[PDB]
């Protein structure tokens, strides 16, 4: 009700505020103002949440100002808060919000205090601004937007360069595929003029009567934007290296704020998709072969960071799948399960390796239980509901829907997918904690008590749970494409996952309880690091990506080293003095050949007057 | 009426500069401050009391002011100085970028330092004369005379006569580079008013009867061939663009301000203005090769840029590569890509002047040049790699900065006229990202042991910190709300293009 720009303007006007008060304020009011701009976002959320349900699901627009108006170029910043943008806005304006509470005792006790706090709620600020925009430019200000706020966190901290040199790979590769999302752009402006969403959608059918062959390059490249800004096949390359940063912007970037763009386009777009339907089905198709990929390799490294970014891979691929099986409700359904659990994965690993004082290691700790069972706890809750496990997860029915949904469009293949999925799930979900909390603790893990982080951990655990599966996100205010819905193999499809998360679940208790000397084995069989080497060059696609154009891009950096064509245009000044040198000893002083430069020049001139 | 005030303003303050030397010696940068003030008086009391939202189709000649008096009659030279709407926020932009010279400026006493400024208030004096011009002659003499001055500046300058280097090498390809096209367009100039006196029989060097002269086809391609030689060795196109980074890294940072941010701006306004109107059908023809020259721009600017060593050089490559999308959009079919490059103009003299200013005041506080000799200033200075984060930010394609909107409705109306070279266009933003975080890593970004000089570090004055602050919130402005000026240009744009699209 005319507070959309309160969950813009105050978060963006405090990072003013503290990217000028550069480290002179103190501890606490730089905490309480950091916090507290996105805690007047959440409930300026809040309150037009409870006001959309007092609207009936009707969505309200306003809009601030025309950006630019050329007489067939109207772009303006207009705001639509609808049902999908709304749940968008929820996530982000919660999350966030318990993200940033946790930074508030995580970073104290070190200095770039005020700065991490600055960016931070431009990192926010970029992302409201891209779920909440009714134009496609508007939009992509939020792409980019949120993407120099990930270059600025990623590389947060500027001292030691590892961390400080992971973040440009991801700012090139999110540019590419921004250069992608913005082909996109024109060609929808090119073939129906007016970028706004709705008006879209029905101008879309108005306007193709004829010709519909450009349409799947416009929607395919849209695609090629979408998949790249989060996480897919031809363009997985950052989110191993967006693990060097500090623990809060990694939980703020994979968890649901910076990944969950990728998904939002899609949605938003879904009417557009339904224009085509194989590049809507091409979504799945891309989907079903990344969920093969991002699995495993979260088993493979030792660290645990690599460990929840592969999970987190794997589970957008699993979103463009269920958004490829015209099962939209449900993704988000799925998002607004999976935003809860990942988010408080990622933190509760941040304290204990808070206490477990630099060791940055799976295999060199055990006996975990008698240090701190919270952090026990914060780990069994989200490995439950990741590997569908059927006792009182929250995401698990989001899971059967949308298999529900995928049986329903008839792909065997995708069922395949989906099984062998949750089957990976739960491979990964226990075998971690079974490694790390349990053996015997050599190096002792120090826990830390504090109520600053129990209240968000107590708060984070309520809501991770099925308690928070009850919340039915607003979906009822855009009409969707309606998920279809299917009974009496809902029980037995829900049963076989069951049965799939158990077996996975037992068979990392089995890996667990053995002597481990099998697991040694083959962690020792030379085909074994065959393919942990072909996985850590994950098919070869960083290694593809960075030889198939880096060192040419080096190479002709080398070759450039000295311009050439500022050279290459200098001969004719090289011609004149080296020609002009030769004309001045071609004088010589000697009074003889100057007379005789006078016959020879009387011969020439009766010679050319006697041609003519 | 107010013309001919506007452009001998900057004379006449050289004047009085070098006239009250004898009576002081901190007077210059007072009065210099003061009449560039005037200068901005009747530059925004243009843009204020003119009618900037006028009819989009008005014909050809439209002017809110228009001057005339003859200067040599025999051939009808005159001074005929008009403003219009585009060429008023040329105006604006120049009187602001004097401000920055002349306040860079500030205490900075030599053994002769009237001099220096009759010398700086003359530069910009002839840019704006080239920006209000309609008579050849006219703005062929502005064009001439304001490449003289920076002679001076960068030799006696450049660096007070100790090495050579500042003279023989920099100094002088940029005075021949930039005098042997002007004669080419000078006697492009004469062979099109000589095949108009055959047409009519009039000794005329005025725009207007010029403009549809009669002439066979075959002809006119020579001179456009002609005109557009000489505006492309002032803004760097692709063949000839070697002054500019050696211009750059020698001058003083002041005049290096002048040396980007504004002498880039005339080729481009005179590719506007004198070289398509004139030439309807030759840059019909020729439009396929300015594509292939804007595209090679961009990117070979770019290459250059990352492979480079030091800053002055640095940014004197970026400008190599933001001029390419200019180019494309001026050789288009379309508005929106036209009104795209005004945008782009203006915010990049914006953005390369506050990286120059910024360059320039880092070296005075290191005393050291090398881009990799230093690195991880940060934890030092406590104002000045902030503020130019955001500058190299603002040189890429960042929205919130005039740059995104800029090259991005190039795009949109590149991509509306012709589609394969624009998709390759695109792809510069990458390249952008590339050397700008390689600017940012390279000298912020790492441990201040790198250099030992990175140890004992001065303190940011009031001056400087107010003049960087205003320039990135004008900067933010230009790209959140570019309406004003986008309304301000849409009829001399748009006749232009009437004219592009109806005479072929």
């Amino acid at each position: 009700m005319n507070m959309l720009a309160l969950t813009i303007i105050l978060p963006l006007i405090g990072f003013v505020l503290l990217a000028f008060s550069r480290g002179r304020w103190s501890e606490n009011v730089s905490a309480i103002v950091g916090v507290g701009s996105v805690g007047l976002a959440a409930l300026v959320t809040a309150f037009i949440g409870v006001d959309f349900f007092a609207n009936g699901e009707q969505t309200y627009s306003q809009p601030l100002w025309t950006w630019m108006s050329v007489g067939d170029f109207n772009i303006g910043f207009n705001l639509v808060l609808d049902g999908l943008s709304l749940t968008m806005l929820s996530v982000v304006t919660g999350v966030g919000f318990l993200i940033h509470m946790y930074a508030s005792w995580y970073m104290r006790g070190e200095e770039g205090y005020s700065r991490f706090f600055a960016y931070t709620n431009l990192f926010i600020a970029s992302m409201v601004v891209l779920v909440l925009a009714d134009n496609l430019l508007l939009m992509y200000l939020g792409w980019e937007g949120v993407g120099l706020c990930s270059y600025l966190l990623i590389g947060f901290y500027y001292t030691d360069p590892k961390n400080g040199a992971a973040a440009m790979k991801a700012f090139v590769v999110t540019r590419v595929g921004d250069v992608f999302l913005a082909f996109a752009l024109f060609i929808l402006y090119n073939e129906l003029g007016t970028l706004n969403f709705r008006e879209m959608v029905e101008l879309a059918p108005a306007h193709f009567a004829d010709g519909n062959n450009m349409l799947m390059w416009a929607t395919l490249m849209l695609l090629g934007g979408a998949v790249g800004k989060s996480a897919q096949l031809p363009l997985q390359t950052w989110l191993a290296d967006a693990m060097a940063g500090p623990t809060p912007v990694s939980a703020l970037i994979h968890a649901a704020t910076m990944v969950t763009a990728g998904v939002y386009l899609i949605a938003r777009t879904h009417g557009l998709f339904l224009m085509t339907p194989e590049v809507l089905h091409l979504v799945g198709i891309v989907g079903a072969v990344t969920l093969l990929l991002a699995g495993f390799a979260a088993l493979v490294q030792t660290d645990i960071k690599r460990v929840l970014a592969y999970s987190t891979m794997s589970q957008i691929g699993y979103m463009f799948l269920a958004l490829g099986v015209q099962a939209w409700d449900a993704a988000i359904f799925h998002l607004m399960t999976h935003a809860f659990f990942k988010a408080l994965l990622f933190l509760a690993s941040g304290s204990v390796i808070l206490a477990c004082h630099h060791e940055q290691n799976i295999f060199k700790m055990g006996g975990l239980r008698k240090s701190i069972p919270l952090v026990y706890l914060c780990f069994l809750v989200g490995g439950a509901a990741l590997s569908a496990l059927p006792l009182v997860t929250a995401g698990f029915f989001s899971k059967d829907e949308i298999l529900a949904g995928a049986m329903a469009n008839g792909h065997i293949n995708l069922m395949v997918a989906g099984l062998v999925g949750a089957f990976m799930t739960s491979l990964y979900t226990f075998r971690m904690i079974f490694i790390v909390f349990h053996g015997k603790e050599q190096i002792h893990a120090h826990a830390v008590k504090g109520v600053t982080h129990s209240l968000p951990l107590i708060v984070l655990l309520i809501l991770s749970t099925f308690v928070g599966a009850l919340i039915v996100p607003p979906l009822q205010g855009v009409l969707p494409q309606t998920t279809e819905l299917a009974h009496g193999s809902m029980l037995t499809l829900e049963i076989t996952s069951g049965v799939v998360a158990v077996v996975g679940i037992l068979l990392a208790a089995w890996l667990w309880l053995g002597k481990r000397t099998l697991v040694t084995s083959i962690a020792n069989s030379a085909p074994g690091r065959l393919l942990s080497t072909w996985w850590y060059n994950a098919w070869g696609f960083d290694w593809l990506y960075d030889k198939v154009f880096v060192k040419p891009f080096l190479g002709i950096a080398w070759l450039l080293k000295r311009d050439p064509l500022n050279s290459m245009m200098n001969i004719p000044a090289v011609l004149s003095r080296f020609a002009g040198k030769g004309l001045l000893l071609s004088e010589n002083g000697y009074l003889r050949w100057y007379v005789a430069s006078m016959s020879i020049g009387a011969v020439v001139v009766l010679a050319l007057l006697m041609v003519l | 009426m107010l013309l001919p005030w506007l452009i001998l303003i900057p004379f006449i303050g050289g004047f009085l500069c070098w006239q009250t030397e004898r009576f002081g010696v901190k007077v210059p940068r007072w009065i210099a401050l003061i009449t560039m003030g005037l200068t901005l008086a009747l530059s925004l009391q243009l843009w204020l009391q003119g009618g900037y939202s006028l009819t989009q189709s008005a014909g050809i000649p439209q002017w809110q002011s228009e001057f005339d008096m003859p200067w040599i009659p025999r051939f009808g030279i005159s001074i005929h100085l008009a403003i219009d709407g585009l060429s008023l926020l040329m105006v604006v932009l120049t009187g602001l970028l004097g401000v920055l010279a002349v306040l860079c400026s500030w205490k900075e006493i030599e053994k002769y330092q009237g001099f220096f400024h009759l010398n700086l208030m003359w530069i910009l004096g002839g840019v704006i004369g080239v920006f209000l011009a309609i008579d050849m002659f006219l703005f062929f003499f502005f064009w001439e005379m304001m490449l003289v001055p920076m002679y001076f500046l960068i030799a006696l300058w450049g660096h007070k006569a100790s090495d050579g280097k500042t003279r023989i090498t920099a100094a002088t390809k940029f005075f021949i580079y930039t005098q042997a096209s002007g004669l080419v367009m000078l006697i492009a100039i004469l062979a099109l008013v000589f095949v108009h006196y055959n047409a009519t029989g009039v000794w005329t060097f005025n725009y207007e009867e010029l403009l549809n002269t009669p002439m066979s086809s075959g002809v006119e391609y020579l001179l456009m061939l002609g005109f557009f030689i000489a505006f492309a060795v002032k803004m760097p196109v692709v063949p000839l663009h070697g002054w500019l980074p050696d211009a750059h890294s020698q001058a003083p940072t002041a005049g290096s301000v002048d040396l980007a941010g504004i002498l880039l701006k005339t080729a481009a306004y005179g590719l506007l203005r004198f070289s398509l109107p004139l030439f309807p059908n030759a840059s019909a023809e020729f439009a396929p090769i300015a594509m292939w020259l804007g595209v090679i721009g961009i990117f070979y600017g770019a290459w250059m840029a990352f492979a480079q060593t030091d800053i002055k050089r640095l940014i004197a490559y970026t400008s190599v590569s933001h001029m390419g999308f200019v180019l494309i959009a001026i050789y288009t079919g379309s508005q929106l890509a036209y009104q795209g490059a005004v945008i782009q103009m203006i915010a990049h003299g914006l953005s390369a002047a506050g990286l120059f200013i910024l360059c320039g005041q880092l070296y005075e506080r290191i005393h050291t040049r090398d881009m990799r000799m230093m690195g991880g200033l940060w934890s030092k200075m406590k104002w000045l790699p902030a503020l130019s984060l955001f500058f190299a930010v603002a040189t890429l394609g960042m929205p919130g900065t005039g740059n995104f909107v800029g090259e991005f409705m190039i795009l949109f109306g590149s991509f509306q006229v012709v589609p394969v070279i624009t998709v390759i266009s695109t792809f510069g933003l990458v390249f952008a990202s590339v050397y700008s975080l390689a600017m940012l890593h390279r000298a912020y970004f790492g441990k201040a042991k790198s250099q030992i000089a990175s140890q004992e570090l001065p303190g940011m004055s009031l001056r400087e910190l107010f003049m960087i602050l205003l320039l990135v919130v004008l900067l933010v402005l230009l790209g959140f709300y570019p309406q004003p000026i986008l309304d301000t240009s849409h009829s001399a744009i748009g006749n232009i293009q009437q004219w592009f699209v109806n005479s072929v």
